[PDB]
RNA sequence: AGGAGGGCGCGGCGGCCGCUGCAAAACCCGGGGCGCGAGCCCGGGCGGAGCGGCCGUCGGUGCAGAUCUUGGUGGUAGUAG
RNA sequence: AAUUGCCGGGAGGGAAGCGGAUGGGGGCCGGCGAUGCGCCCCGGCCGUAUGCGGAACGGCUGGUCCGCCGCUCGG
């Protein structure tokens, strides 16, 4: 069962979609699943339709990627490394397996930028907030 | 003011997607709508339209006429129905002939499959015959239909052959008085 | 109605809309049955320009 | 109304023009949304035209500000393109200062202030951040009451206020 | 009980209380509303005056079809008022049970006025009239709920 | 974060269409019900009588929906809805729901400052 | 007059995702907003035990009128008497 | 909720209410509005190569991570 199936059976409703504000201009739509970096219900960022999947979660960060050999088994569907390093030695390890392995390179941008926030949002929980950020 | 009908804006419709919600039919959709995007096909343009049109608009094509319409041309020529095929006993000859179809019954793909013929989806068309190249597209009757022969004029006017609708058949159901000369007129 | 048929032929389907005709008689004698609803006259290089 | 490009010419600018092959030129953080970055602007924004009826030394009323309706002396257009201007500090009281071109009236009234040195007065001296101050305008009036004292009633002129009375209209008089 | 207003100097002030007096309520908000601020002293004099017919109560609102009498010209020169008596012993009881729990309080009864009077509609009771052409009517009284503070000042 | 939005958030109308005659009765109540008596004065769109919505004042694609401080709202119910946002945090807000206790909105409250996301409600409760 | 499309709201059933004694539903408020609008979201209060949103499906599903039903309440009026 | 009392506020020459537009007064609000970002003296971590452990991508080469070493110096 390819992506494009896959897409066209989970868009209307799913376990991870949070729609709001029904079915006016006002809808607003997320999703809840890892391996959605931006958390946007749409097919190039599902984490359910695509066969190859990128999550940028923390722990220390966790990358985990998926294997396309192991759909079938979803206990050995997932590669997973934890890095404890600098950010620019984590950031070039998730341009490695994502970017220049032609792994999904199209979600080099997105991955890149989720783990700056993830990283961010780890620096402050060690140290508390000392600066707003409204400028 | 300017003087316009309906202020000039499109009051004729048409089907721009399928009513259905078949999800091999909406991946064919935009397989098809690709196509004709990027090749500027007037065969890809004409599928795109077809897989938009309802039951009555596609309808059923039989073995007798798909043996007769691919008479001699059944040699690098893929047949093409935006339909169904079904079987027909009547004939006993099937030649070996390649047919795209969007259903089969199964007595047509045992039909077609034991002459030495193929059956595709609209899918397998496309990587054979991107823009329909040596294709034969075909349609069904379409209006070989019994509602179809209640249409028309209607049934009590002269030169008009059309059905009423009756709810039973026989001497006493609408056979006198305006059907023949004995009985007021015939119309 | 024969006067709306008439101005849709010359294109003009709104007040201060112009356009340019042709002179001959098939012309000039449908100008002549709209000639209340319209005002037209011989124009220069200056104004077609 | 000159076509500067009139003619597709643009060797006058680059005569030697003809150049070789342009050579085109970790972010530690990114932003999660494509924001095209703000570089400097190559625009050069024209600088303003001053006022035909304005030439150096010629006389100003000020229409507004804490100075309104002071006669006073224009010396010199800044490269902002606000005017400069003094009293002079003695007559008036009115400083050196920089003034919009609107807010005065040219009268038709002149001096002369050739021999008059306004240098060092420019944008930069007027930054927002003066005893030199009082020795700049104190050498720049000497330099320019002589010449006020030059023609006839001047001084008092200069050391007046100009104010509309019953019967003005502005829009008529010659000033 | 929580009355409408609270007395903004609790120690120095006493309340009085009755619900569902049977006394005309549009007699009654008349009389309140004559005693707003008086004196406690005051407010007692005026209404035994008003019990003497030596002293009317203004009708203002609650006023149509009521006579004219110059016992009430001053503080309402048109001469519309009158002397509800059951009104008025109704507001008398109230203003010596108030009286008496300043009493208990300790409160000298001098310096005492009223800072607040209220009269309430309470449930309507029901009586029957009978009429012309074997019709029933209904008879109703109109009693009243009424709150009296009394304070120092 | 810094709303990310630039473009003027302008209003064809600060002003709610109210029911025709709704200030007349009392049972009447202020929601829009469009007129549809033959005599109508508002149905006929009368000079000085009550004004009909129309898709005419409809407001721009770009800037519906957000609100004064330039994000657009999304409510919350928990932290995990809220972790949604830490990739939209520049045009996107929280919103805590009305029945969150107050013992959840500290979390909320807790977790949306540690991923700079805004929390429109943060001092409620 | 009339037709149609897309939406808003009410109550169930099958599913999914949640909230709540650190205060649910309902109700109140010259509180703040979003939507052209039907409506929605939040704040403060009251209250003290339950409630919501999304997908599908179903219905005794939306009131200003009917000398409409039942109940409650005015002016008339402290009047006629 | 209708309707009523009191307290406080506002208006009123044979109705009032209503639409639009401002103003005067009030009641609200602070995501109502910023205080950070690049360069430098103080605090504090490691390449290159290695042994080892797991688990990847493409269709046999090459990849990342972690913990440990032993050279290294820029962060
Ligand atoms: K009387
Ligand atoms: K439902
Ligand atoms: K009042
Ligand atoms: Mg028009
Ligand atoms: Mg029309
Ligand atoms: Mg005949
Ligand atoms: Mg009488
Ligand atoms: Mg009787
Ligand atoms: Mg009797
Ligand atoms: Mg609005
Ligand atoms: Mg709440
Ligand atoms: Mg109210
Ligand atoms: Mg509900
Ligand atoms: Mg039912
Ligand atoms: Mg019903
Ligand atoms: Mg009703
Ligand atoms: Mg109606
Ligand atoms: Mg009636
Ligand atoms: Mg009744
Ligand atoms: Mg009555
Ligand atoms: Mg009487
Ligand atoms: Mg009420």
């Amino acid at each position: 069962v390819p992506g494009s199936l896959v897409w066209e059976l989970v868009k209307k409703n799913n376990c991870f979609l949070i729609k709001q504000f029904g079915n006016s201009n006002a809808k607003v739509q997320f999703s809840k699943e890892p391996n959605n970096l931006y958390n946007v219900h749409s097919y190039k960022f599902s984490g359910l339709a695509n066969s190859k999947t990128v999550a940028v979660q923390p722990s220390a960060v966790v990358l985990s990627t998926t294997k396309t050999k192991k759909q079938n088994t979803p206990a050995k569907l997932q590669h997973k490394t934890l890095m404890r390093k600098e950010f620019r030695k984590m950031a070039k390890s998730v341009k490695n397996q994502v970017c220049d392995n032609y792994y999904r390179p199209d979600l080099t941008k997105p991955a890149l930028a989720r783990l700056s926030a993830v990283y961010r949002s780890l620096q402050v929980s060690k140290s508390g907030i000392k600066k707003k950020n409204r400028q | 003011g300017i003087d316009l009908v309906a202020g000039g804006r499109n009051k004729r419709t048409k089907r721009v997607a399928p009513k259905s919600d078949d999800v091999y039919l909406k991946l064919l959709v935009k397989l098809y709508r690709f196509l004709v995007r990027r090749t500027k096909s007037k065969f890809n343009a004409v599928i795109l339209k077809r897989l938009f049109m309802s039951k009555t608009n596609r309808p059923p094509l039989s073995m007798r006429r798909l043996s007769n319409f691919m008479k001699g041309k059944e040699e690098k020529n893929i047949a093409v129905v935006v339909g169904t095929i079904t079987d027909d006993m009547r004939i006993q000859e099937v030649p070996a002939m390649k047919v795209t179809a969007l259903r089969f019954t199964e007595t047509a793909r045992a039909r077609i499959i034991n002459a030495g013929g193929e059956c595709l989806t609209f899918d397998q068309l496309a990587l054979r015959a991107p823009t329909g190249e040596n294709t034969i597209l075909l349609r069904g009757p379409k209006n070989a239909r019994e509602a179809v022969r209640h249409f028309g004029k209607a049934p009590g006017v002269p030169h008009s052959h059309t059905k009423p609708y009756v709810r039973s058949k026989g001497r006493k159901f609408e056979k006198a008085r305006g059907r023949r000369n004995s009985r007021g007129f015939k119309v | 109605p024969k006067t709306k048929k008439i101005l849709q032929l010359l294109r003009l389907r709104q007040i201060f809309n112009g356009v340019f005709l042709k002179v001959n008689k098939a012309t000039i004698n449908m100008l002549r049955r709209v000639e209340p609803y319209v005002a037209y006259g011989y124009p220069n290089l200056k104004s077609v320009r | 109304h000159t076509y500067h490009r009139r003619g597709l010419w643009a060797i006058k600018a680059k005569h030697g023009g003809a150049l070789p092959k342009a050579e085109k030129p970790e972010p530690k953080f990114y932003p999660a949304d494509d924001v095209k970055p703000r570089t400097v602007s190559t625009r050069k924004p024209h600088p303003t035209k001053l006022r035909s009826t304005i030439t150096p030394g010629t006389v100003l009323i000020l229409l507004a500000g804490r100075y309104m309706g002071k006669r006073v002396v224009f010396l010199k257009q800044l490269q902002s393109g606000l005017l400069l201007i003094t009293g002079p500090f003695k007559i008036n009281g009115v400083p050196i200062r920089r003034v919009n071109q609107a807010y005065v009236i040219a009268t038709s009234t002149k001096v002369d202030i050739s021999k008059v040195n306004v240098q060092k007065f420019d944008d930069k001296y007027f930054a927002r951040e003066p005893d030199f101050k009082k020795d700049d305008q104190k050498v720049i009036d000497a330099e320019l009451i002589k010449a006020i004292d030059a023609v006839p009633d001047l001084k008092n002129y200069l050391g007046a206020r100009f104010s509309l009375r019953d019967g003005d209209k502005p829009h008529e008089m010659t000033f | 009980v929580k009355y409408s207003t609270d007395p903004a100097n609790p120690t120095k002030s006493a309340k009085a209380m009755g619900r569902d007096l049977r006394v005309h309520f549009k007699n009654t908000r008349e009389t309140a509303f004559a005693l707003r601020k008086m004196s406690l002293n005051k407010a007692k004099r005026y209404l035994e005056d008003v019990l003497a017919h030596k002293q009317a109560i203004p009708f203002r609102r609650y006023c149509r079809g009521v006579g004219r009498t110059a016992q009430v010209k001053n503080r309402q020169p048109n001469g519309q008022g009158r002397w509800p008596a059951k009104s008025a012993k109704f507001v008398l009881d109230l203003l010596k049970n108030a009286e008496s729990n300043a009493e208990v309080k300790g409160l000298d009864v001098d310096a005492l006025y009223i800072s607040h009077i209220q009269v309430n509609q309470a449930q309507k009771q029901r009586r029957r009239t009978y009429r012309a052409h074997g019709r029933i009517n209904p008879y109703m009284s109109n009693p009243c709920h009424i709150e009296l503070i009394l304070s120092e000042k | 974060a810094v709303p990310l939005l630039t473009r003027k958030i302008v209003k064809k109308r600060v002003k709610h269409f109210k029911r025709a005659h709704s200030d007349r009765y009392i049972g009447l109540k202020q929601s829009w019900r469009r007129p549809k008596g033959i005599d109508s004065r508002v149905r006929r769109k009368f000079k000085g009588c009550t004004l009909m919505p129309n898709i005419g004042y409809g407001s721009d694609k770009k800037t519906r929906h957000y609100l004064p401080n330039k994000f657009k709202k999304f409510v919350v119910h928990n932290v995990s809805e809220l972790e949604l946002l830490m990739m939209h945090n520049r045009t996107y807000c929280a919103e805590i729901a009305h029945n969150v206790s107050t013992k959840k909105r500290k979390d909320i409250v807790e977790r949306a400052a540690q991923l700079d996301i805004v929390v429109t409600n943060k001092l409620a409760r």
